[PDB]
RNA sequence: AGCAGAGUGGCGCAGCGGAAGCGUGCUGGGCCCAUAACCCAGAGGUCGAUGGAUCGAAACCAUCCUCUGCUACCA
């Protein structure tokens, strides 16, 4: 199944394909395919097997050497060791978020259902650069701190060059944690250093505690193809959400809520929202049956809901609850709020532009990211510490963790500020 | 032409085949870059340097120089930029003498 | 042989020609919508307008469709002209040609086992034969196509009159060889929108009963062209029996899956 | 994968129940003192496979495969 969530966030152009490959040996891959303009910028999904010969270096099944296809300009080649089998230690689970920054809500909400991250850096552009800072607070605001840095196209950049980048990073985020976390240069033209990689996720980033007996909460974040194959239809047995599950063993055959509810048919108001009930079809991960769907972990939980509803994705960030769960689905929300005194996930190598953004006014549609919902909302009252906004569709709010609100200096939607639900 | 008449009275003709000046001291091979109108056209020379080549006497109307091929242009003088075709040749005549190796290997006909 | 009921044209019908020669005063064709008689086209009625080239129009070897403008009955000169032809004209007399083609070659295995020495065999079986056939159906606009393909549907047409041998396997095989297979363009068209989960099992229940009044034994064809869209071609007769079973049909399934929850597409 | 088209005999488009169909091009001839326009003349040959009726099948009708067009998903 999986024990973590390792996330795989990295601004563009540094390679997606190739070190995902290496970590999990299962592809990024998604709709339009083709293949990607540069760097995957849907949401990815991939678990892996983690297995030691008693070594820090991961085999392949093939554990007795290890010859890569990267680049036929030279041969790289890694020794893990020689076989016999090898122990299992556990299973591990990846999200790969979005590498692109106009991304940014989807990539928040990718991330925030993860157990820890690697921040993929890229040598060929700006040293403090913009999406870094942007990844690193939101992780520290989310509830995780377990990140190791990873270096992954510095293949062709040189030592002086990437020495100042790593330099730069760690002295522009010195109130963001970052230096209890390793910092691993690698290459992605030869995959060297991937073995020592190994070592450190399994040191950095064990399974935090989680808590089973306590009530199931599955949070999908996408949608399944199912169905439209034979033979036999029309419609499915249906359809299937990709979630991680961040409370609850759910168990095979167990009835399931969606909880931000579909509303109740002419509505002359902002109420009333009515929750969607599903019994559980199957708990699939990896490649192995399950009966069990232990929480820490991302799994394929088929539920009877019909086609239309996993038919193109629909179903990000929804809040799911078994059955019948006490979670309030709001309609209009009370944030409390702070705003941050730059403008983050912008700034480019000359100053323009990058400061302090001005108070918001009422009225003005913004992005509220609460849990992994990406609702948007405006902004009936305005007071410094006491904001209310009304959200367009209703949000689950399971407990009142954190929020991350955005607003939409140009183009898209930048990060702003953060808060707690009261 | 087409047959017609009025093309006997002068003087015919051929080129009865011959043969062979160079260059000389500033008497040198070029080819037509263009094919202006009035009278006057272009063509760069084989050296690099490009020029603007002027019709001779004779060679009026007694003589068509298609646009592309080798042609046999005198340099003025005292000037640089217009220069003074001589002697054409012949298509058959500039690939002999591609083929001898005396005007440079560049150019295709 | 003949091709046709009649063995000469009439006056002022369409009929068709295949040249076999280009005269200086008009053309000079034979017949393949009737005997092979000589029938002679003239130059002034084949165009309205001017004529530059000559072969890009008329030529040897075409079909050219034309009128019959007169005729003398007793010394068979059949006088011609192209200069009245509407292209609706020619749609229906290339269909009575090829028509009569495969009707002949139908009346012509008759007469590859027959006594055919002589080359009047074959006007014998046609005269016989065809008259009754088409004559009862030519004022409804029927060939002797018509009756032929009645008979392999339902044989009654070819046993009114009499029948022949060895004719009946090889008749039954080329009208149900050339004329099938045999068709229904029946599809249904059936929306859908679920609130359900137990629209799986649902939809099992109402794709069975596309036909009422039929054994559970009935075999169709599903077809599933997207989620909502619930393709179902019903039992395949001739698209005139299957009217009902199209119609009704698509009620039955937007019916039943309202019954387990919510609106749905009418 | 649902629907559509095709699987050269110079080109390009692919026409129908009679073995190149249409448009075009190339090459040659004719007309003219000549050119254009105009008029004629061409060319080794199951046209992806497996079958049936047939005198015969790119073309009459099926069973298969492949490439593409539109729609669009299993992967």
């Amino acid at each position: 199944q999986a024990t973590i969530n390792i996330g795989t966030i990295g601004h563009v152009a540094h390679g997606k394909s190739t070190v995902v490959k290496a970590i999990s040996g299962v592809h990024t891959v998604r709709f339009k395919n083709e293949l990607e303009r540069n760097i995957t910028i849907k949401l990815g999904y991939a678990n892996a097997k983690i297995y030691k010969l008693d070594d820090p270096s991961c085999p392949r099944p093939e554990c007795y050497r290890s010859c890569g296809s990267s680049t036929p300009d030279e041969f790289p080649t890694d020794i893990p060791g020689t076989k016999g089998n090898f122990k299992l230690v556990r299973h591990v689970s990846f999200v790969d978020c979005p590498g692109h920054d106009i991304l940014m809500a989807t990539m928040l909400n990718g991330a925030a259902v993860m157990d820890a991250a690697l921040l993929l850096i890229a040598g060929n552009e700006s040293c403090p650069q913009p999406q870094t800072s942007e990844h690193l607070a939101a992780i520290e605001i989310m509830k995780l701190k377990h990140i190791l840095i990873l270096q992954n196209k510095i293949d062709l950049v040189k030592e002086s060059q990437a020495k100042e980048q790593y330099e730069q990073i760690l002295a522009f985020v010195q109130g963001t944690v970052a230096e209890g976390a390793p910092i691993i240069p690698i290459s992605a033209q030869l995959k060297y250093n991937i073995e020592v990689v190994c070592e450190y996720i399994v040191k950095k980033i064990p399974v935090p505690p989680r808590d089973f007996t306590s009530e199931p909460r599955l949070i999908v974040i996408r949608s399944f193809d199912v169905n439209k194959p034979g033979c036999e239809v029309d419609d499915l047995k249906g359809g299937v959400a990709g979630g991680s599950i961040l409370k609850g063993v759910l168990k095979v055959g167990q009835e399931i809520e969606v909880r931000p509810g579909i509303v109740s048919k002419d509505s002359e108001g902002k109420l009333m929202c009515k929750p969607i009930f599903s019994k559980i079809v199957s708990l699939f991960a990896e490649h192995n049956d399950l009966q069990y769907a232990a929480p820490g972990g991302l799994i394929g939980v088929g539920t009877k809901i019909d086609p239309t509803l996993c038919r193109a994705d629909r179903m990000v960030g929804q809040v799911l609850g078994a059955v019948g769960a006490l979670p309030e689905i709001f309609t209009e929300l009370e944030i409390s709020y702070f705003l941050l005194r730059r403008l983050l996930g912008v700034r480019t190598e000359g100053d323009k532009k990058a400061a302090k953004v001005q108070k918001l006014s009422k009225n003005e549609v913004l992005m509220v990211n609460i849990g992994s919902l990406s609702t948007g909302g405006r902004v009936s009252a305005v007071k410094a510490d006491l904001g209310k906004i009304v959200l367009t569709n209703p949000v689950c709010t399971e407990v009142g963790e954190k929020i991350a609100l955005s607003r939409r200096v140009e183009k898209h939607w930048r990060l702003i500020g953060w808060g707690q639900i009261r | 032409k087409g047959g017609k008449n009025r093309r006997r009275g002068k003087n015919e003709n051929e080129s009865e085949k011959r043969e062979l000046v160079f260059k000389e001291d500033g008497q040198e091979y070029a080819q037509v870059i263009k094919m202006l109108g009035n009278g006057r056209l272009e063509a760069m020379c084989f050296d690099g340097v490009k020029r603007l080549c002027h019709i001779r006497g004779k060679l009026r109307k007694k003589v068509w120089i298609n646009t592309s091929d080798i042609i046999l242009v005198g340099l003025r003088d005292y000037q640089d930029n217009k220069a003074d075709v001589i002697l054409k040749y012949n298509a058959d005549e500039a690939r002999s003498l591609k083929a001898y190796g005396e005007l440079p290997e560049h150019a295709k006909i | 042989c003949r091709f046709y009921q009649h063995k000469f044209p009439e006056v002022e019908d369409v009929v068709m020609v295949n040249v076999r020669s280009i005269a200086e005063m008009g053309a000079y064709v034979s017949l393949l919508e009737y005997n092979n008689i000589e029938g002679m086209i003239l130059l002034s009625e084949l165009s309205r307008r001017r004529i530059r080239s000559i072969n890009k129009l008329i030529r040897i070897g075409r079909n050219e469709c034309v009128v019959v403008i007169r005729v003398d009955k007793e010394k068979g000169y059949i006088d011609l002209s192209k200069r009245r032809v509407s292209p609706e004209e020619a749609i229906k007399c290339e269909d009575k040609f090829t028509k009569s083609k495969t009707v002949y070659s139908i009346l012509r295995h008759v007469a590859e086992v027959l006594e055919y020495t002589k080359d009047e065999q074959l006007e014998s079986l046609f005269q016989r034969t065809a008259w009754v056939f088409d004559d009862k159906y030519k004022r409804p606009g029927y060939g002797a196509y018509d009756a032929f393909k009645h008979a392999v549907s339902d044989p009654s047409i070819l046993d009114s009159l009499d029948l022949n041998e060895d004719e009946r396997e090889v008749l039954i095989n080329n009208i149900n060889r050339r004329l099938t297979p045999q068709a229904v363009k029946i599809r249904a068209d059936i929306e859908v929108a679920c609130y359900g989960y137990e629209g799986i099992d649902a939809v099992k229940e109402a794709l069975r009963a596309g036909l009422n009044c039929s054994t559970e034994t009935m075999p169709i064809k599903i077809n599933l062209i997207a989620p909502p869209r619930y393709v179902m071609t019903t039992t395949t007769l001739e698209r005139t029996e299957g009217l009902s079973v199209l119609n009704q049909a698509m009620a039955v399934i937007k019916e039943k899956i309202e019954e387990k929850r919510g609106v749905f597409n009418v």
